């Protein structure tokens, strides 16, 4: 699930920074 | 760029852009 929170669901680029590594 | 979807490449590539520098962890069995 780490596309489904930002891919389905609108996602920040700040909250997207949350899947590096 | 605003609060769009992020799938396919587009997360990879706000991914890769976000971080890029630090990697990241798109999984995906294929």
């Amino acid at each position: 699930g780490i596309v489904e929170q930002c891919c389905t669901s609108i996602c920040s680029l700040y909250q997207l920074e949350n899947y590096c590594n | 760029f605003v609060n769009q979807a992020l799938c396919g490449s587009d997360l990879v590539e706000a991914l890769y852009l976000v971080c890029g520098e630090r990697g990241f962890f798109y999984t995906k069995p294929t």
